[PDB]
């Protein structure tokens, strides 16, 4: 049984005095404002529902939440006591508390929270009385808690806020270059009441030793730990069932002699798990239960869905590695995962929409950026269903951290918690610390060495000029994990973000100069009013490719999104076309977490910038693409599968209409194949790549020539190619 | 896997001269890497080292583990030795098959071979209705009482497992199972005696290269069936007397033939003869150098399954040994009379 305590609570907020209020008496005796709150939820949502604050997604209304960072938040509600037989334990589960908070039940403190990224379980069996119980949580200022610690030299001057170093919170909540400063606060996840029998499963860690996809077999080990009273020893059996679509494949019963056992299973007739392209994401319902051998009563059940896969990072300079899934070297193509919402309590409603953006673009990998919180289970369940490998980065951002005991203890507790929680998903393939650092090369390596020896651990842009500059075309990295290009959002997103008088970007009508609302949503963490900076990348890159920045807004949107699309498409084609040396490319990024002006290919609200469609055609399993060459060009094809494909490819010129090449190509499995050497083309223009595979026509293009170009001529080339709408 | 023996144990080792390789109390496997376990282990490691660091018998500390990234064996235990004992070295961690005769481990530490204990021990371990090992008279199948004394940790009913190692050795070296319980006792203690004697003779034979051999069990700790050469109640098995003759300070032995003598001292004649035919294979003097393996002479390959006797005398005292030459399977009744005509052992 798990009664949910989600719903309407009572939130009381007030400025934090010199001594933070930590008792229920001081909170009930302070001077503040009492409104109704929604759990799960952030405190900014609760105040916005009562008109206390304006919409932070519109204009410069984000800075109007600044004074609330030094406020305290007093949650309160009443709950009925569930029926608890003698021997059972009533646990109060917290999915997330932002952050430093003191939990109270019936006036008695039942724990002290100090981390927003992990769960918090409190045994409240004795304190819960009969009838009207009361749960009161008191959060204090996360910003002021940073002053309780003395920072080192390396912890100051980083892009991550100094307020984020001595605390365990998401670094992006204090403001970044792609997410706003909305520190926020509140119970941003589920709050429930779990019951635990005297016999209850503690953990069910599934590990894939070896896998044989051809013979349809795999060795799956289960590491089971349970709380088992000795009077119940030799009287309880463990039922292990691995089924698929209502079809049982394994049923093993074993008598519980010890409290912890390793049950090594040799499955028969089971398919291996594969990422997108390299096969089917085979999932199997693996359910464990502790059943009494006499009464037949089931005590606890732990069901999940695992996948028979093996990961092995093959190393040889940053990026000199390649993932080896199930013995085959795979080419990773995917995006970086940024926060889904500044108010992270709404991340559960956006995970289903955002994951669909990766399925549509056919990404095989996704690197959860360290600046974000740790995504819950569903994110990984969807990445298991659609076969998207996950590269999880521990919650630490640009900058060095403390080298002392008290911080390493808080981080070790977080690492053990998140690893044990996310070590049964076949999608996750790597743990990484974003940072002689004690945290990067010791505290976390030790957590992985003991709690997950199956996935590798890794201890580890530029001028942002022309995308054909030698900084990108001569980068020796086999695996780039972060590379992006700026692109202005759609018009409908601009009209919903800014005020009516600020939809046009040009302050006082002169191009290049951005108004204050556009400067605010670049993103600037603090209302330091100034000109230029991050937004200048849009006008600079448009001036490079198209020569001059357009004055019309609709012409500027088409200009910026085209430079972003032609650049991001050029990079994926440059990595898929230079195999087997290039092993993967993780571009930045796929979706924005705020109504903002970013280098992402889609915005918060649904707005697929033109780069989202250009990159769809260069992310296919089998894709024909043209790469630059010295005396000419090179028509190549890339195969991200384990199968062979034949087809015909025809390359024409969009402007003149002539044919440059037309022949049949053979794309062998998991390798780039060179088709033909296309001759040099005169002047500027666009070639069209049309290739048919199994009666299905797929399309691509290549923009030949050197910058600058004419915006009107490029817009006409696109419209003739007929691939991408305008 | 054993508790730390008290001071009186190390005192007897000081009195007689038996060096000690003390392992820290940790079993086959790895342990926690966190601060709680490492602190509880350092308290035990300090109390143990300070207690035993004053005995000349103790020569080495070890972690008994597997790796080089283990905090327990590479940091916690090593740091205690670094501060409280900077004098003793610390370390973190068929029988003629190529698995034994070609193993390039200079210092072997866990060599074992099964052997059934004496009859008087069997009558005391098992109930009267279960002294016979065979279930329903079916040879090779063990009853449940023999399965438990084979170290069955829990009451899990199964057939085979560890006791099948006793039948596997008797079948290969002697042909098949001796239904007579006394014939099986003699066969089990002979495949254990001939094996581990060949192991000591092999390490002492390839001495220049081999550095040491530590066999397993010279006295077990409970009424059970094991690889030990002696049971709990004091019943010394045949492997005890066999390995005694290959453990003198100066011992003459034969390795696959090559008659050689090994000397385990710092202080600077032999007669080989077939037991059945009585023909003198070799006779002559030898000069066994101190702390050195001195080879004598290459003996001709005698045809037929037989046995040799190695009678050698040093300083007026006599000593005896033997070497079983040929190839299995052998005959139990024939081997029983080879050692009877030898004169050494029962």
């Amino acid at each position: 049984s798990e009664q949910s305590l989600n719903g309407r609570w009572t939130l009381k907020f007030f400025p934090q005095p010199a001594v933070p209020v930590m008792t229920i008496e001081g909170a009930e005796a302070a001077n503040g404002i009492v409104v109704d709150a929604v759990v799960p939820g952030n405190v900014e949502i609760d105040m916005e529902a009562a008109g206390l604050v304006e919409d932070p997604m519109v204009g410069n209304n984000i800075y109007k939440l600044r004074p609330y960072e030094g406020y305290q938040w007093y949650y309160s509600r009443t709950f009925a006591a569930p029926v608890v037989t003698e021997g059972q334990r009533l646990v109060l589960h917290f999915g997330g508390i932002d952050t430093f908070a003191e939990v109270y039940v019936n006036g008695i403190k039942v724990g002290s929270a100090d981390n927003m990224l992990i769960e918090h379980d409190y045994d409240i069996t004795s304190v819960v009385k009969e009838g009207e119980n009361r749960l009161d949580v008191i959060i204090r200022s996360s910003v002021m808690e940073a002053q309780n610690h003395f920072l080192g030299t390396l912890s100051i001057g980083n892009f991550s806020n100094e307020e984020s170093a001595p605390v365990r919170r998401a670094p992006s909540t204090y403001g970044w270059d792609i997410m706003p400063r909305l520190v926020s606060a509140g119970l941003w996840r589920d709050v429930t009441l779990r019951v635990e029998n005297p016999v209850t499963i503690v953990d069910a860690n599934w590990v894939t030793l070896s896998v044989n996809p051809k013979a349809r077999e795999a060795s799956e080990s289960l590491y089971l730990q349970t709380r088992l009273p000795f009077e119940m020893h030799d009287k309880v059996k463990a039922v292990i069932t691995i089924s698929r679509d209502g079809r049982q494949i394994l049923r093993k019963e074993a008598l519980m002699r010890k409290f912890a056992n390793l049950f090594t299973l040799n499955l028969s007739g089971v398919d291996a798990w594969w990422p997108r392209g390299y096969g089917e994401p085979a999932l199997y319902t693996a359910e464990v239960s502790l059943v009494d051998v006499t009464s037949g009563k089931i005590y606890d059940t732990k069901t999940s869905k695992i996948g028979f896969r093996t990961v092995k990072l093959e190393l040889d300079q940053p990026g000199q590695f390649q993932f080896i899934i199930n013995g085959e070297p795979v080419f990773a193509k995917g995006t970086n995962w940024v926060p889904l919402d500044a108010l992270h309590s709404r991340d559960a409603s956006h995970v289903e929409e955002a994951v669909q953006l990766m399925v549509e673009m056919n990404c095989n990998i996704v690197r959860c950026w360290g600046g974000n919180v740790y995504e819950d289970t569903h994110f990984f369940e969807l990445c298991d269903k659609y076969g998207i490998m996950v590269w999880q980065d521990f919650a630490m951002g640009c900058g060095n951290y403390s080298q002392r005991d008290n911080f390493a203890a808080a981080l070790e507790k977080e690492a053990i918690s998140v690893v044990v929680k996310l070590r049964n998903h076949p999608s996750l393939i790597l743990w990484s610390g974003n940072n002689n650092d004690r945290v990067s090369r010791q505290v976390l390596s030790r957590v992985i060495y003991e709690f997950d020896p199956t996935r590798p651990y890794l201890p580890s842009w530029g001028p942002r000029g022309y995308y054909k500059d030698p900084f990108y075309t001569e980068n020796p990295s086999q695996f780039v994990s972060e590379i992006g290009y700026h692109g202005c959002p759609n018009r409908e997103t601009l009209e919903r973000m800014f005020s009516p008088d600020s939809v046009n970007p040009w302050q006082n009508g002169v191009v290049g100069m951005w108004n204050d609302e556009w400067q605010t949503k670049a993103n600037r963490i603090y209302d330091d009013k100034f000109q230029g900076g991050r937004n200048d990348l849009m006008t600079n890159q448009v001036r490079i490719i198209f020569g001059e920045v357009p004055a019309d807004l609709d012409d500027f949107i088409f200009a910026s999104q085209s430079v972003q699309a032609e650049a991001m498409k050029f990079f994926v084609e440059l990595w898929r076309g230079r195999r087997p040396y290039r092993t993967g490319i993780i571009w930045w990024n796929i979706r924005d977490g705020w109504p903002l002006l970013s280098d992402a290919i889609s915005d918060y609200w649904g707005g697929k910038k033109q780069a989202f469609y250009y990159m769809q055609n260069v992310h296919h399993d089998v894709c024909c693409l043209i790469n630059p060459a010295a005396n000419g060009y090179m028509l190549k094809v890339d195969n991200n599968t384990l199968k062979d494909f034949e087809g015909v490819v025809e390359v024409k010129d969009v402007a003149s209409g002539k044919q440059v090449f037309k022949g049949k190509f053979v794309s062998k499995a998991n390798q780039m194949s060179e088709i033909a050497t296309l001759p040099m083309q005169k002047g500027q223009g666009m070639l069209v790549i049309s290739y048919r595979i199994e009666g299905n026509e797929y399309f691509n293009h290549y923009l030949y020539g050197e910058p600058p170009y004419k915006l009107d001529q490029y817009r006409k080339w696109v419209k003739k190619c007929g691939i991408y709408e305008l | 896997g054993n508790v730390y023996e008290d001071t009186h144990f190390f005192e007897l080792c000081d009195k007689y001269g038996i060096m000690v390789w003390q392992d820290f109390a940790m079993g086959c496997g790895n342990y926690s890497q966190r601060d709680n376990f490492a602190a509880a282990l350092e308290k035990e490691a300090i109390s143990v080292v300070v207690k035993l660091r004053n005995h000349p018998s103790l020569i080495l500390w070890s972690g008994n583990n597997a790796p080089n990234n283990d905090r327990v064996s590479r940091q916690v235990l090593s740091r205690v030795i670094y501060e409280f004992d900077p004098t003793r070295p610390y370390l973190p961690s068929y029988y003629k098959d190529p698995f034994y005769t070609e193993n390039p481990s200079q210092f072997v530490s866990e060599i074992g071979y099964h052997g059934c204990p004496n009859r008087e021990t069997l009558e005391r371990m098992f109930s009267p209705d279960s002294v016979n090992p065979w279930q329903n008279g079916v040879v090779g199948m063990w009853n449940d009482e023999w399965q438990t004394k084979a170290n069955r940790i829990y009451d899990d009913k199964f057939q085979g497992g560890r006791n099948d190692l006793m039948t596997n050795q008797v079948r290969i070296i002697f042909g098949e199972v001796p239904a007579d319980l006394d014939d099986f006792i003699f066969a089990s203690q002979s495949v254990q005696a001939e094996a581990m004697k060949f192991f000591v003779e092999l390490w002492r034979g390839r001495r220049p290269y081999r550095t040491g051999i530590i066999w397993w069990n010279i006295r077990d700790g409970w009424p059970l069936l094991s690889d030990a050469i002696s049971d709990y109640w004091g019943g010394k098995k045949q492997a005890f007397y066999y390995m005694q003759n290959v453990h003198h300070d100066v011992c003459c032995l034969i390795n696959p033939y090559m008659l050689k003598v090994d000397n385990n001292t710092l202080k600077d004649v032999v007669e080989v003869k077939d037991v059945a035919s009585g023909k003198q294979v070799f006779k002559g003097k030898f000069v066994s150098k101190a702390n050195q393996m001195s080879e004598i002479a290459t003996l001709p390959m005698q045809k037929g399954q037989g046995m040799l006797v190695i009678s050698y005398r040093i300083e007026g005292n006599e000593y005896f040994n033997h070497y079983l030459y040929g190839e299995p399977p052998y005959k139990l009744d024939q081997y029983r009379k080879w050692v009877k005509k030898c004169g050494i052992y029962e």
